[PDB]
């Protein structure tokens, strides 16, 4: 009456981009 | 054709050490 | 003494990696992980790893 | 018959290219002990003197010395070795002058080999360097746990690349396919200061973990089709062929 | 053919700098023993005499000594290494003078090696000692025992320091991450007095322990973003280059 705990997946709510800024790397 | 002492074991013996040789990087 | 303080690594020093792979040890495997923080050397002065 | 060709600096020091098909000219005088190089990694098999008393051979190795040990020894060598036969015509010389001390080598098919890929290497090294014909997309969102949140995210189509500030932790990176299994995707390092998480593939969802902070990464332009590894290799413009032959 | 040049106390000691494409020339004179001296850790392999009689041979290492024996003592040397081969005219001389009784072969490949890495150590420690261009935090705040309270806390961008009084015992330095469970950094002491404990990064929040003491230390200026380690090092002066190859 038991199993292994899994790994906590993260929310889906607050979702937003993540390159706020353009990456140097790019050459732009 | 053809040619052809030692006395007080118990402490002495926990208190020997492990000497462990160290690397070198590749 | 020691040789060289920034060639080397000390006894001790603490590498703290992430772990890669799922572990389970119901069979004999292999691991894997990935460091997260640049180790210096015992002077503090190079990046070693 | 060839004749070694004297060296800028000393007389006594000869060079000669190995020839399959003619003999070397030796010229030793009396009481000189010449020294043949044998080039490395050779394996010796057997010799054959003409005067098996005339000169005194003595191999080391891949060394081999000659000095005449009898009056008139007009002789040669027949060494076989590992790949090649070597073909000398020892002749004396009375007057005791202009002596070889060795006898090196120069090996035509072997600098052939050596130039040509010293030139394919540095082509290789320039041809990954000079990038272009490359597009990128940018459009990536998180979900979850932003203390870890990369400062930046994209791919080149064969790639997924992550960027982390100084002061963040590498996490790991996980592949996720459509039903929500976790699974492996190898990962290498590149950058300036190996801030760059780089990845080998393209997928809508990637998972971010360390210890018990999590983050989610969308990628919401995937392309299914994506572009051909037709070159071989991480570049448009080096291919792979096969040394193997067989 | 290179002369051995002699030294300005005496003509009896003389150098000569090495050649792959020259013999030397060396006029021994009667009823002297001449020293040659190898490489540093030369591999002694064969040896070879125009005359095995007109010369006494011994070695040691890297040590030989020669000496005339038989009259008309001209015959030549081809003593050969792991690295190199060296050649020897050996030319008795009649009036028993001009000795030499040492020579010495200076690498000029080597000695140009030596010479580098010591300037190059020179500047890597003056590089070091500089330490110009830096920013400095100082938005450091304590929560807790104030028995274990460091003096003086602050970060360079890349380490962290703390410092404590002469009278106090030095903690244990614990790093917390954004949940609130702790774990370890490397540390490393620095200062005249070794009162300056350093780890190796900034974080947010830091926790000291003493027994049955904790202090907590908040970051309050914490700089996501951070200063790239590009040098390699712990100073952006000096930079960290592969000597490996390969």
């Amino acid at each position: 009456c038991a199993s292994a705990p899994k790994p906590k997946q993260p929310s889906d709510f607050n979702r937003e981009p993540v390159n706020k800024t353009v990456p140097v790397e790019i050459q732009r | 054709l053809t040619a052809g002492g030692g006395g007080g074991g118990e402490l002495a013996e926990k208190l020997q050490p492990m000497r462990l040789s160290g690397s070198s990087a590749g | 003494r020691l040789g060289n303080r920034d060639m080397l690594i000390t006894q001790g020093t603490q590498l703290d990696c992430v772990l890669e792979t799922r572990l389970v040890t119901t069979q004999p495997g292999m691991t894997t992980c990935h460091l997260t923080r640049d180790v210096y050397s015992t002077s503090g002065r190079v990046v070693l790893l | 018959l060839d004749v070694p060709s004297s060296s800028r600096y000393d007389h006594r020091i000869r060079y000669v290219t190995y020839n399959p098909a003619d003999v070397v000219q030796v010229d030793t005088v009396l009481g000189v002990a010449t020294h043949i190089m044998l080039e490395e990694g050779e394996q010796y098999l057997t010799h054959a003197f003409g005067d098996s008393e005339a000169y005194a051979f003595a191999r080391k190795g891949r060394h081999i010395f000659i000095k005449p040990q009898a009056e008139l020894a007009n002789t040669n060598l027949i060494v076989v070795t590992d790949r090649r036969s070597y073909k000398f015509r020892l002749q004396m010389r009375n007057d005791r002058n202009g002596a070889m001390y060795e006898l090196a080598f120069r090996y035509p098919d072997t600098q052939a080999r050596q130039t040509r890929e010293a030139n394919a290497r540095a082509a290789v090294e320039a041809a990954f360097e000079q990038r272009v014909g490359a597009y990128y997309n940018l459009k990536y969102m998180m979900s979850g746990d932003k203390d870890i949140a990369p400062v930046n995210a994209w791919d080149d189509g064969r790639f997924t690349y992550f960027k982390f500030s100084a002061n963040a932790d590498l996490p790991s990176i996980y592949f996720v396919d459509a039903e929500g299994n976790e699974s492996l995707v190898p990962r290498t390092t590149v950058g300036s200061s190996n801030n760059i998480i780089a990845v080998h593939k393209v997928n809508p969802k990637w998972m971010i973990r360390l210890g018990n902070r999590a983050l989610a990464i969308f990628n919401e332009a995937y392309d299914p089709n994506g572009v051909p590894n037709d070159t071989g290799t991480a570049s448009p413009a080096v291919r792979r062929v096969n040394k193997g032959g067989n």
